[PDB]
């Protein structure tokens, strides 16, 4: 390539404070490790990094330096495996699959249950297989194939991550990490026991939408004012509850129907 | 244990509280009065007043949460996230905020140098790479500018 | 419980304001009461279960008719319409019927009852930014000199030495 | 009118959150018809006026009862619990209906469509 080029693109310049108060530019070679950052570990990094109580958040970025180069070490050795760099690659396209295929086969089940562009097309595919091959054989090619469709997104996700990089118990402790073996020991027990449990994987949904998340939060960062509200209620009601008991008594009069 | 059973779930889920359920007074009757008070006062005091203040809480927290999210968004569209410097004392000047933050100011050449520090040979190192090395080690964050930027002290040469 | 407390001094603190939505209410449905029983009163048809006639007449006075309008209009959703009579298409009255419940629904039911909750919400928001106000001074201000955070940055003593060791009340 | 289009504005620029609120209530709603079918199916009888009985179950098929369940308990104030057969205290399932309906009214008419 140009020759002047590949030298401007492995060129930084930063400026610095001295212990004497000046500052100072320093022009250095970009290191060829760094070539190997994420775009999507960047962007993480950017939004999530919150503000100290002096205001500054160099802190947590520089806190953060030694997780981003060990996960740019990762990166570098899957970049070394092809197989898995394109198993990583489609995350996205992964958990689309997934998301699809489960919203798919609780339609079907809703739908018919109990019984005896892209999207399109598989829709025309699946009534197709209903037409020829049942509702029951049709459930369950779209139940194994979720099934490994989501077992290549938790090995894609691992290898993209790279949290088995902190520790085995760091991995243990990510909450994403738990979701996920939820989501396969569901879908695994859904195939294997009964149908109906495939109904919990729709929970899903709220994972793949950011504004459902968002308006759902705003019933959980409050969630103990709503507890203790619904305890007063309670309180409340058991005190008027007292009173009409030793009162008015005759008047707590039900209707009921008698099963045969 | 019943009654309470009785009141809260055909009191509450009830729109005029646990007044519909029981039965119809008559107006000769003694105890008219007190149904009527009773009747109004759980509809204004369960169904009114409590039962609007779990509905508030759920306005409250979305108003918090649109003022937190507006100022985060803010404060990281319009201040540097490495000096802290805001958008407003860079007008006027040969340099605008959006080269500041692309060129002299980017966090990720930080990083860069931070990576080539840990991982250049200490017999290599340079006079400024041993001095944030030094710091590094140290534990300090001094190193990194705050609320100093070169070209604005740039017009500092003419008081100079 | 300190959380319960807060949520309880939003209906408290505009207390005065609750009660005299209340008692605009309470007028209102008043002359309600004064127009229904002056021309609409034998529409004015109750449901009664006697304890060891099915049906009883409540407006013959004004009192009770008051009384009526107001726990049964109050607490119903749809008004004081569904306590009364089912009106005939056929019937002279017909559109002063229609007139009546819509009116008291769309004053009564949606224009003063949400006065009553909107004061709440409004309390909330109040005793929110009050509170963050006072907590941000507390946490950025200075307790004895009033000093900001902002003018101690870029300086040798940060703020937290001086509120620990310079300016400790 | 610009006060008017300004007023339906407030349901127009955050309609994606409304419509997404709207498929979580869905989805309470199928987990819920799901639960009582496969537990509380007797319970499921509705009234119905015959156009020239006047009682029909209405929980036979899942998507039936799913239908009931989003309509009679969207719809009513006090939830699904209204339109089931109201319970007898000498029964075994009486505690679990008692927690169906409160649970359903608390979770999908309180905090779903108050969001
Ligand atoms: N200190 C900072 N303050 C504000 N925004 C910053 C700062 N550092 C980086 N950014 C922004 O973060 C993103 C990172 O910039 P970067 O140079 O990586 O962008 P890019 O266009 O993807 O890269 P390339 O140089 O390869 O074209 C850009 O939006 C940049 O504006
Ligand atoms: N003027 C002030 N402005 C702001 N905060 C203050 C001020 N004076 C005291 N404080 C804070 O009030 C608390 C009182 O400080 P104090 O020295 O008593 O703390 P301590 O750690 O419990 O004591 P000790 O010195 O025995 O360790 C600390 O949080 C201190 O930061
Ligand atoms: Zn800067
Ligand atoms: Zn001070």
């Amino acid at each position: 390539e140009d020759p002047l080029a590949y030298y401007e693109n492995h060129t930084s310049q930063i400026e610095i404070v001295r212990q004497d108060r000046s500052m100072e530019q320093i022009v250095f070679p970009v290191p060829g490790i760094c070539q190997f950052l994420t775009e999507e570990t960047k962007h993480r990094l950017f939004t999530t990094t919150e503000q100290d109580e002096q205001g500054s958040k160099v802190s947590d970025f520089f806190d953060q330096s030694s997780f981003l180069h060990n996960e740019m070490e990762w990166q570098r050795k899957l970049r070394s495996m092809p197989l898995i760099y394109w198993f990583s690659r489609r995350m996205t396209l992964w958990g689309s699959i997934s998301f699809n295929l489960a919203v798919f086969i609780n339609i079907i089940i809703a739908f018919f249950y109990p019984y005896m562009s892209i999207r399109p097309l598989i829709v025309a595919l699946i009534l197709r297989s209903i037409y020829y091959l049942g509702i029951g054989p049709t459930l369950n090619i779209l139940g194994a194939l979720n099934l490994t469709n989501k077992i290549v997104f938790v090995v894609s996700f691992v290898g993209n991550r790279g949290t088995f990089i902190r520790g085995y118990k760091a991995m243990v402790m990510d909450m994403e990490f738990l979701y996920h073996v939820g989501y396969i020991l569901t879908s695994v027990l859904g195939l294997f026991a009964h149908e109906l449990f495939y109904s919990i994987l729709l929970f899903d949904l709220i994972y793949r939408e950011e504004t459902l998340f968002n308006v759902i939060k705003s019933v959980t960062r409050n969630g103990r004012s709503i507890l203790l509200t619904a305890l007063l209620a309670l309180i409340l009601v058991y005190l008027f509850s007292i009173v009409g008991f030793l009162f008015l008594k005759d008047d707590f009069i039900l209707e009921v129907d008698r099963l045969p | 244990l019943m009654c309470i059973v009785t009141v809260m779930n055909h009191g509450l889920r009830n729109g005029g509280g646990v007044g519909d359920i029981l039965r119809k007074p008559s107006k000769d009757e003694s105890l008219f009065p007190a149904r009527v008070v009773y009747d109004l006062l759980f509809f204004f005091i369960v169904i009114i007043i409590v039962l609007n203040l779990i509905f508030g809480v759920i306005i409250d927290t979305f108003a918090d949460l649109r003022s937190e999210k507006q100022k985060k968004e803010e404060i990281l569209k319009t201040t540097c996230f490495i000096c802290g410097l805001e958008r407003d004392k860079f007008d006027n000047k040969t340099v605008s905020f959006e080269e500041h933050i692309k060129l002299e100011h980017n966090m990720w050449n930080y990083l860069y140098f931070i990576v080539l520090v840990r991982v250049k040979n200490k017999t290599d190192y340079t006079g400024p790479e041993s001095y944030v090395a030094q710091m590094i080690k140290n534990k300090n964050l001094d190193w990194f500018p705050r609320m100093r930027a070169m070209s604005l002290v740039s017009n500092e040469g003419e008081g100079e | 419980e300190e959380t319960l407390f807060n949520v309880i001094k939003s209906v408290t603190r505009n207390g005065r304001s609750i009660l005299l939505t209340a008692l605009l209410a309470l007028i209102l449905v008043y002359l309600f009461s004064i127009v229904g029983f002056l021309f609409l009163k034998d529409d004015f048809i109750l449901e009664v279960d006697r304890l060891p006639d099915s049906t009883e007449r409540a407006c013959d006075t004004l009192l009770m008719c008051i009384v009526t309008v107001m726990n049964h209009g109050l607490r119903n959703g749809g008004g004081v319409g569904d306590i009364l009579r089912k009106p005939s298409k056929d019937e002279s009255l017909f559109p002063a019927r229609v007139v009546y419940d819509l009116l008291f629904f769309f004053i009564v039911i949606i224009i003063v009852l949400n006065l009553i909750f909107g004061v709440i919400i409004d309390t909330f928001a109040d005793l929110r930014s009050e509170k963050q106000k006072k907590e941000e001074i507390l946490k950025t201000t200075c307790f004895i000199c009033g000093l900001e955070r902002d003018k101690f940055d870029n300086k040798t003593v940060s703020f937290e030495e001086h509120i620990k060791l310079e300016h400790n009340m």
